[PDB]
């Protein structure tokens, strides 16, 4: 059967990680850095960094709101983690802001971005801080397809 | 060289670390 474990809060507000206890990881033989897909409720699906959190019990996660939002999840509900180790680095992704001033770019997805090597799925939204206020956009399109890692020469597209 | 998964696990840390 799948790896379950139960949804915690997160005190590191990182958008791209999730956070085992050590032990767990040994068990599930993840190693920091390991890309996961994480699978919670209407079948969604998320793609995060693994790292170890000696505060996380054995049998708990640590997600911030963005991911638990993502994977239609709330705390103490159980999901699943297994590794995916196949995915590829982003050639270009299509991102949307949630409509409900300034460059986006420049301002929010450049500097959430940059050197940061963030794993995205199709499908997320995913919170920037900046510029005062603090926005939502959602993942329209990766490629590869459905998910990649957004790295330094990957390709913005944020319109349409 | 160097291996992918600690590259993403140093620029996450690094994040934490701010
Ligand atoms: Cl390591
Ligand atoms: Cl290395």
């Amino acid at each position: 059967r799948p790896n379950r474990l139960i949804v915690d809060e997160a005190i590191n507000e990182d958008n791209s990680v999730v956070s085992l206890s050590q032990p767990k990881m040994d068990e599930l033989q993840l190693f920091r850095g390991d890309t996961v897909l994480l699978k919670g409720k209407k079948r969604r699906e998320a793609v995060c960094i693994v790292l170890s959190d000696d505060t996380c019990s054995d049998e708990k996660i640590r997600m911030n709101r963005v991911v638990r939002n993502n994977l239609r999840v709330r705390l103490g509900d159980v999901i699943s983690i297994q590794p995916c180790p196949d995915v590829k680095y982003g050639k270009r992704i299509h991102v949307l802001p949630i409509d409900d001033t300034g460059n986006l770019f420049e301002v929010y997805l450049k500097p959430y971005f940059l050197e940061a090597y963030r794993p995205i799925r199709k499908g997320d939204i995913f919170l920037v801080r900046g510029g005062m206020r603090a926005v939502e956009f959602k993942v329209v399109e990766t490629d590869p397809s459905p998910y990649c890692i957004v790295a330094p020469d990957t390709v913005i597209h944020c319109e349409g | 060289v160097t291996l992918r998964r600690r590259m993403l696990a140093a620029a996450a840390e690094r994040r934490l670390q701010k």
